[PDB]
């Protein structure tokens, strides 16, 4: 898994492969590591599969009522401590590697969690197992004062070097752009460089090849 | 403490016909989750039309292969030029392999070629010796995977004539040069989106009374 | 990790390098280490990242709800804190902080807990893994109520010894300053540093 | 991996399996585990697949080359020891072998023995080896009569692997039939338990509890 | 589990 | 392990099991039924761990006498056994799981067709023709893979039975002292006091 | 160490150190042995040179290599002694191997092929 | 002792043209030895269905326990529920457990009766879902029906052709694997009909 | 069976149209504390190869004196020493690959990752890797340690593949080599900032460049970050 | 472990030796001799580890006929015996032990007497009117130290072995599918083919 | 054991404390940790005792040997001869060594061989638990070309630190003098190094 983080000047970004997998054998070959957490705040996490997501919603509901409550747009600082709390909580047996960011009424916002609580802010941050290749780029690229196109580039340059180069990673990209004063948008599958080639033959077996002992029909309705 | 075995993941495949055989394998190389090499031949010549691969730990690959095509050349040393036959290299194989029961190859093997009556031929090893001339074999990361795809699509296992009743097998047919490096590409490239291990390119060895021919095709570099 | 605390005439200062590792990749480059948990009383963390950032957070709360009900918290009482939880928890964690702060009636002062939960005061301490290498210089040009330009340098050195023998150190080097005119946010760089 | 041989009037009776796994997978459907000494010795494999088939090619060669050596036939006895002292030799490395010698010698009359590498050697009348061992003895024992017709004896042994290959998740794939006499070993096909189940289902009765 |  | 074995004929179930507690060194009781009626048409052998054994099959009878008292009826076997299965799936990541394997076989007087259930200690259930636990299949199963014929009369089942029995005594390692058969049917329960010799 | 090759070719063809063995049995004691249609049979005669011997001690010259099959030679005593001994142990290394005692030709062979080691060794 | 792996048992389903299907084996074994063959792994609730490998009681369980809460579902919201929801149902329900799994991996497939697109899904021990397009498999011979799918697999499929496919995929792949096979049924499924169909194969 | 104890880190290189560029910092960590601070870790051999190491010191101690063996005995009854039968970088590396193999099967291994960098007598470029166990690759990049996480993905976007090589100029190679560098001076926390760096070019022939430092670092942005989260000051 | 006991009356001594090769799983022969004939009036039986034990006995054989030849004689027993010790107590310290306990048996000619020892694994030996090994011993000794007599005829101590046997067939976990019997007596050796029943 | 080497003007000079212990308890105050292997080369001990004493005498043999057949030794060479012992023998040693000599044509060379069995040759080098704690001072304080009376201060003071934070190491400071005029014997006790 790979995915980053990049803040610009006027709102922030973040970005992931879509490589699932239990062992080496790939489970996924498309699946989501972006996550909405309110409606300007997502998070992209990487570790046990389940985890991300799960600590995902518990907490985007949390949340969510949390606004409610308070008649006001939620804010990334909360989602952290939520979130760390909870991670700590658990000694480290959530697998959840988070990078979670967004806008809110204070300003824009980037951060990372690991999986046994701790946090770290940056402009730009990545983690997983193809965490060094990106890095690699981000350190080879960044600047201050990037416009959300440069970094858009920056963030998908990035996740590249992590599909490449990295087992664990692989297939499409994902990003998500968060803008000061504009709705957040949610772009899956950015990039498809990944498509299979047309198969040289086609396995259409000729019907009757299989051979059946018993047919019958189910009950559905009652 | 020093564990004296690697995995380079890695896969192969051979496969034969009336009169030719082939054998091909992945041009990857890997340790845990890096690439270590996206073209690195596995797959050799060692004269007297024999082509043999040594698919798991590298170094214990390359080994074998140098042992062997050396024992070739002592081979016609020793007896007059005589060529060695296949169903000879194989048992000349078995020793090799055996010869270190205690501290095994790390390796599945497979060779190929032409035997004595002219017809196309391939052997495969456990990493201790136990061989058999079969029809066609996978082995490495992905034999799991494609292993089962020849047994129906060139042994033709559980295929059966249409409106039979389940009563007669297809009749076991003979697949064309041509068509058997269909099933290749299609064993790979299904390969590929499956194994992280498996990728970057295929190059195959084919064999025929004129000598022997190499092809090679790119995959996914994910 | 490499951080330590000096108290001078004018109040007291803290340092530390900015790298957090895992293993031997440098996760964080510019971490800081230097957490408030009051106006006029921070401290340094070195240990597990998880066990510390906790820590604080915890302690700015007891703080905090402290001021709300009490006023202004003196430093023993932030350290009391602090030792009350690294003692009671022992067996989980792996947090050793200091703990700087200013008063108007006690100037600056300075408290450590180690691994173990107990706490000492005295003029200045060091941490984390890059001290080992600095008991000697420290303890050969430490004086007693130094000036601020000279405390800045005494810290300034002292680390940047630190950051070239331990690995686990490097970055830039953070510094904090607590007076009775305020708090000031000092930072140092490599190509600075490097050559002393 | 379920092997059996067995004696009687007209010989001695040997059949396997010939299935190969490396766990849970099933390396191979199409292994030989027969090992042909000689026009006139046979060994049988259960255990490791290398350790067997080495140690019994091998075994053939210290036979010829008895041969050679006397001007006359290699008694099972004695090629069996050959092979149970040299297992013998390797004990505690970790071989993996258990095994049957049979053969038919004017001198000893229809003979096998049981060779493992634990270095037991043994001369007995019916015995089965493997995983899938206990399922074959099953069938055996309750349908065995010296008195047994060389046709009827066949089957009971076919049938007997079969019992084992149903059951026994590490056996299976085709079976190897063989039959001893004075003037050698005579094989009697490699039978695809896939087409054969059916087929014995239907004729015999049996296997009710499968549907089909 | 997956990892994704 | 001991040995557990049943088989489902056309109007009945068999059930054997083995005569023998061994413990350690020395074979303690030579005459022990391994088996409870649950109830009055349903019959409930078990094999396992020394205690675990009979505490959980008298836990199993009580739970079952109570119901055929607070409703005057007796539950079916699919039922029973399922019942069964529950005990045991809850427990098995308990504090201390219990060990044992039963075989269950009714006749269930409202379908008028008999039933054999088998489920191991982890509560792992299925109906089947003839079952055992433990190694006793290993040898037994191929023989009735082979014998067996669901229209068969139950002077047929017990000579497959014996059959069985002696393959057994014939070659495993452990004697079990022999075994207590029982039939369930129509008429109820009852115990073949003739097989030590048939 | 010691290995000088004492037998050895001569001009003429003849190994000097073998073709003077066999004087050595020209003066040991006679020997013999015939062949029956159900037995066989050996004799020897007594060396007259010392006489006033104990029988029943003195190895006498004919020894049993097994149950089955004797030996007699004439010749250095010594010698024979040593040629007895290899060959009751293959008598019973064979036994131990093959389960079934040694024919006749075969104990043969093996002393025999003894005797040639030495004469090239 | 790895409790995926004492029974044995596959499970794979594909999408079709306004169709799906999943199949099973019926074995059920305890490591080498082979003990029912009837043991079918793929059960309904509603229109909705849903195949379970792994662990036999926990297969047993699970499919227990959504029978009751399908059912109050229906009851309370008086109409039978849909796979796309099913499926998160089923997500919780395991993830409920994080810390001590059923030792599983389900797989479901059916129709939205509102949408009518197919719908196929799978997860791991824990509830990552796993959301594919065109097939999900499950067991032991995992590695190997995900061999024969991405090779046989092409979109669009009708159903009497996609049978063919998936039979085969399972059929091969549970030949390749000593834990699983002694038989194999499969599921064709259409908004209005159903129909079930058993395979002749290897009993070896 | 042993444990390395003062290390040398990462090893990065990479080919191009005209030869090929290695470099490794001058550090002998001894654990966590960077004890060595003048190690040269790049070995020329003769004026057409040159072998970095990564791993145990004392080894690669060994593999200098091993080298500077076979150069001696190759001169032996060898008039064409200095031309036609001088060491070749195959020769070099089927060597050090044939030892380190012989070593791991002994059970008693060099500790090391080593890259033999250079140019055959032809002009074909070469660059190979074998490792404590034997294992050999080769690639138009290649890295050891940290570097093989790092540096080949930046290096592999200026040659993705054999093909790119031949559009590959000194200056970018060497910018990029440089780079891989300083980003590994940034993310390991046992490297150093003295390198070393050296080109093999099949006409200016060696150049070794000693006391090389990192430059055109960006540091100043560390200035705008302050506590792990809701910190404002 | 299998079953081997010995016992030694006024002129003679009896060895009783379970008829049963196990393995893992299943019996494999129920018909093993589990002895060799060491000379004429010399015999030793023995129990242990898979191969050990017929290899062992195997080769005191050849090296005891092989002296037998050498000497035209028949060595004692205690001599036979020391013999045999020495070569057990050898191994002990060797790569791989002989894990082989042995009980040796014979008639003095000499003394015209007879005698019988008790060695184990170790090179332990000790004369005894009767022995065993393993756990045979736990159930037999208390019968033999209870009916137990010098002056006892053979036939006296055949029904004493039977009333041995009896037991172990009673109270023994593993099933050793009955004992093979053999005298020791001046007139060399022989084997009771009656002791399934007598 | 806290021990160093330095370098300069007039030749070299080798330093050490003097004990040695078996866990906390102290063996022997007084250990004499400069060893001789010829008239002007030595070496500092580092490590376990045993492992040092008897590479220090197999080395002395081997120069011996040297000189009668050769002449005077090379200090490059003395370290070859450590460094093979130690190179080849790695599995079974414990022991890190500093040599230290004089030459007419070299001056004064310093070579460290630290538990690897590696060879390096520097300005001055410091070896043995209690050198964790003074990298900082000696990089800091340690100049090129100094004077006998400025290095035996160097050495006097890098060493009392290391004394004083390291309990494996106390006792007084040996000191050992190589140059042209000769070799010299310098001692220092506790009551003077401790107050510096
Ligand atoms: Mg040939
Ligand atoms: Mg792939
Ligand atoms: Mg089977
Ligand atoms: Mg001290």
């Amino acid at each position: 898994t790979t995915i980053v983080g990049v803040k610009f000047n006027n709102g922030v970004v973040i970005a992931a492969d879509t490589r699932s997998t239990q062992g080496p054998i790939v489970a996924d070959k498309n699946c989501a590591k972006l996550h909405r957490i309110s409606p300007k705040i997502w998070c992209a996490g990487a570790g046990t599969a389940a985890d991300t997501e799960a600590v995902t919603q518990l907490i985007g509901s949390n949340i969510e009522l949390h606004s409610l409550y308070t008649s006001r747009e939620p804010r990334v600082v909360s989602a952290l401590q939520m979130l760390k709390q909870h991670l700590f909580k658990y000694q480290g047996h959530i697998g959840a590697y988070l990078i979670v960011a967004g806008v809110d009424p204070t300003g824009s916002h980037l951060f990372s969690i690991h999986a046994h609580g701790s946090t770290d802010v940056g402009y730009y941050l990545s983690l997983g197992s193809g965490s060094l290749a990106a890095m690699a780029v981000l350190e080879s690229h960044w600047k201050q004062d990037l416009t959300k196109e440069e970094a858009i580039k920056l963030a998908s340059d990035a996740i590249q070097a992590g599909i490449w180069n990295d087992l664990g990673s692989g297939s499409n990209v994902d990003v998500c752009v968060m803008e000061i004063g504009k709705d957040a948008e949610y772009l899956r599958n950015y990039l498809t460089p990944n498509v299979r080639e047309e198969k040289q033959k086609s396995y259409k077996f000729p019907r009757g090849t299989t051979a059946v002992l018993k047919e019958s029909i189910v009950n559905i309705c009652d | 403490q020093f564990n004296p075995y690697g995995d380079n993941g890695g896969t192969i495949l051979g496969i034969a016909g009336e009169d030719f055989a082939v054998l091909a394998g992945d041009t990857r190389n890997i340790t845990d989750y890096s690439i270590n090499s996206r073209y690195e031949p596995k797959v050799f010549d060692c004269g007297d039309n024999i082509v043999m691969s040594a698919n798991g730990f590298a170094a214990d690959g390359d080994a074998l292969v140098k042992r062997f095509k050396n024992s070739v050349k002592w081979y016609h040393f020793d007896h007059n030029d005589k060529k060695l036959s296949i169903n000879s290299a194989a048992r000349n194989i078995q020793h090799l392999l055996y010869g270190k029961r205690f501290f095994p190859y790390y390796v599945h093997t497979i060779i190929a070629g032409l035997d004595e009556d002219g017809k196309g031929a391939v052997y495969s090893f456990d990493p201790v010796g136990s061989y058999e001339r079969e029809q066609c074999r996978a082995g490495g990361a992905a034999a799991s995977l494609i292993m089962p795809f020849l047994d129906n699509q060139v042994n033709f296992k559980n295929q059966y004539e249409p409106g039979t009743n389940g009563k007669v097998k297809k009749p076991l047919k003979y697949l064309s040069v041509e068509e058997v490096i269909k099933l290749v590409r299609d064993s790979f490239t299904s390969a590929t989106e499956r194994h992280i291990q498996v990728g970057d390119g295929l190059e195959i060895l084919i064999v025929t009374k004129d000598g022997v021919r190499k092809e090679f095709y790119e995959l996914k570099r994910d | 990790t490499s951080i330590m605390a000096v108290t001078f005439k004018d109040g007291v200062i803290l340092g530390a390098d900015s790298r957090t590792t895992t293993g031997a990749y440098i996760a964080n480059r510019v971490t800081d280490k230097l957490t408030r948990v009051h106006d006029k009383i921070w401290c340094c963390r070195s240990g597990s990242a998880a066990d510390t950032q906790a820590i604080a957070d915890i302690v700015q709360y007891h703080l905090e709800l402290y001021t709300s009900q009490y006023g202004t918290p003196s430093t023993e009482t932030a350290a009391s804190v602090f030792k009350e939880l690294c003692y009671e928890n022992k067996d989980n964690l792996t947090a050793g902080i200091i703990v700087a702060g200013y008063d108007d009636k006690n100037k600056g002062e300075v408290y450590t807990i180690p691994l173990g939960g107990s706490v000492h005061k005295l003029p200045y301490a060091i941490a984390g893994s890059g001290s080992t290498f600095i008991y000697g210089y420290c303890d050969k040009n430490f004086r007693e109520n130094m000036s601020k330009e000279e405390t800045v340098d005494f810290i300034k050195h002292s680390l940047s010894q630190a950051i070239k023998w331990d690995g686990s150190s490097g970055g830039v080097i953070r510094m904090v300053v607590l007076t009775a005119a305020g708090v000031e946010r000092l930072i140092f760089y490599p190509d600075e540093y490097e050559q002393l | 991996t379920t092997t059996l041989a067995f004696r009687f009037q007209g010989g001695i009776i040997v059949a396997v399996d010939s299935r190969a796994t490396a766990g849970n997978w099933v390396a191979s459907q199409t292994v030989k585990k027969v090992i042909e000494i000689n026009p006139f010795l046979l060994g049988t494999m259960a255990g490791g697949a290398a350790d067997c088939q080495f140690w019994e090619t091998w075994l053939g060669s210290q036979c010829r080359l008895h041969e050679l050596r006397e001007k006359e036939r290699i008694s099972v006895a004695a090629a069996s020891k050959i092979l149970s002292n040299l297992v013998y030799q390797y004990k505690g490395a970790g071989l993996s072998m258990g095994t049957m010698i049979c053969g038919y010698t004017r001198k000893e009359g229809p003979t096998i023995y049981y060779v493992d590498s634990d270095g037991t050697r043994l001369k007995g009348d019916i015995f089965c080896v493997g995983s899938g061992q206990t399922f074959a003895y099953g069938v055996l024992d309750s349908n065995y009569k010296w008195d047994l017709s060389v046709e009827d004896a066949l089957y009971l042994g076919k049938r007997s692997i079969l019992a084992a290959a149903h059951r026994d998740a590490y056996s299976g794939g085709s079976v190897n039939l063989y039959h001893v006499t004075e003037d050698g070993w005579i094989y009697h096909g490699n039978h695809d338990v896939g087409e054969l189940f059916w087929k014995v289902k239907e004729e015999e009765g049996s296997f009710n509890n499968v549907i089909g | 589990y997956n990892w994704x | 392990m001991d040995i557990i074995l049943g088989i489902r004929v056309q109007d009945s179930v068999i059930l054997a099991s083995s005569k023998a507690v061994t413990r350690g060194i020395s074979v303690l009781k030579d005459s022990d039924d391994k088996t409870r009626q649950l109830s009055p048409h349903t019959l409930m052998s078990f094999a396992g761990e020394a205690g675990d054994t009979v505490q959980f099959a008298e836990y199993i009878q009580a739970n079952i006498q109570l119901y055929s008292i607070r409703e005057d009826y007796e539950l079916s076997p699919q039922a029973v056994s399922s019942f069964v299965r529950q005990e045991l799936a809850k427990s098995i990541r308990s504090r201390r799981p219990y060990q044992v394997n039963v075989l269950i076989g009714g006749y269930d007087k409202k379908k008028n067709k008999p039933e054999l259930y088998q489920i191991d200690y982890l509560g792992t259930k299925v109906e089947l023709p003839y079952g055992a636990h433990g190694y006793s299949g290993f040898y037994t199963f191929s023989l009735l893979d082979h014998h067996y014929r669901p229209d068969m009369t139950t002077e047929e089942g017990l000579d497959l039975l014996k059959l069985c029995v002696q393959e057994l005594e014939k070659r495993m390692p452990m004697d079990f002292k022999g075994v207590i058969v029982k039939i369930v049917d129509k008429d109820g329960i009852r115990q073949v006091d003739d097989f030590q010799a048939q | 160490g010691y290995d000088r090759a004492l037998s050895i070719f001569s001009p003429d063809g003849h190994i000097f150190q073998v073709e003077y063995a066999l004087e050595a049995v020209k003066r040991g004691t006679c020997a013999v042995g015939v062949k029956g249609k159900n037995c066989v049979v050996l004799g020897c005669e007594r060396r007259s040179t010392l006489k006033l011997q104990d029988t029943r001690i003195t190895p006498s010259k004919v020894s049993k290599i097994d149950s089955h099959v004797v030996l007699s030679f004439s010749g250095l005593n010594a010698d024979s002694r040593i040629l007895i001994e290899k060959a009751r142990v293959e008598a019973q290394s064979h036994r131990l191997t093959l389960e079934d005692p040694v024919t006749v030709e075969y104990l043969t062979r093996y002393v025999a092929g003894v005797q040639q080691r030495y004469t090239q060794s | 002792s790895d409790p995926s792996s004492i029974n044995g048992g596959i499970v794979v389903a594909m999408t079709g043209k306004d169709c799906v299907a999943i199949a099973c084996d019926l074995r059920l074994g305890s490591q080498s030895l082979g003990v029912s063959n009837k043991f079918e792994k793929i059960f309904h609730y509603g229109h909705v269905f849903l195949g379970i490998t792994g662990l036999a009681t926990d297969v047993t369980t699970l499919n227990e326990m959504f029978r009751y809460k399908t059912n109050l579902y229906k009851l309370k919201e008086e109409r039978a529920i849909e796979p796309e929801t099913f499926t998160q149902l089923v997500s919780s329900s395991l993830y409920e457990r994080r810390f001590g799994p059923y030792f599983v991996g389900p797989v479901v497939a059916g129709i939205n009766s509102k949408s009518g697109k197919p719908f196929i899904a799978g997860f791991d021990l824990i509830g990552c879902i796993d959301e594919a397009k065109d097939f999900i498999v499950s067991g032991t011979a995992s590695d190997q029906l995900f061999g024969m799918c991405e090779s046989l697999y092409e979109p669009n499929l009708e159903p009497e052709d996609l049978f063919e496919t998936i039979s085969q995929a399972l059929l091969n792949a549970a030949d390749r694997d000593a834990l699983s096979g002694w038989g194999a049924v499969v599921y064709i499924i259409k908004k209005d009909e159903v129909v079930k169909r058993y395979l002749k194969m290897r009993q070896d | 069976t042993q444990q390395p104890i003062v290390t040398g880190t990462s090893v990065i290189s990479m080919k191009y149209d005209n030869g090929v560029i290695i470099a490794a910092d001058n550090l002998g960590s001894y654990g966590s504390l960077l004890r060595f601070n003048g190690v040269e870790r790049l070995i020329p051999v003769g004026d057409n190869t040159v072998v970095g190491i990564s791993g145990d010191i004392s080894d690669m101690q060994h593999i200098e004196r091993l080298l500077k063996d076979l150069v001696t005995e190759n001169a032996y009854d060898n008039p064409l020493a200095d031309a036609e039968e001088a060491l070749e970088p195959s020769y070099i590396f089927e060597y050090l690959a044939t030892v380190m193999y012989q070593r791991r099967s002994k059970m008693n291994p060099l500790w090391n990752a080593i890259i033999v960098a250079g140019v055959q007598s032809n002009g074909d470029q070469f660059l190979r890797y074998v490792n404590l166990l034997g294992v050999t690759y080769s690639s138009p990049t290649l890295a050891t340690g940290f570097g093989a996480h790092m540096a080949n993905p930046l290096l592999r976007k200026v040659v993705d593949r054999e093909s790119d090589i031949p559009k590959t100029t000194v200056q970018v190679a060497e910018e990029a080599i440089v780079n891989a560098m300083r980003v590994l001076y940034y993310r390991d926390a046992r490297s150093s900032r003295n390198f070393s760096l050296a080109i093999i070019d099949k006409n200016t022939g060696l150049t070794f460049k000693k006391n090389l430092q990192v430059e055109n670092m960006k540091w100043d942005f560390a200035k705008d970050i302050k506590g792990y989260g809701t910190q404002k000051i």
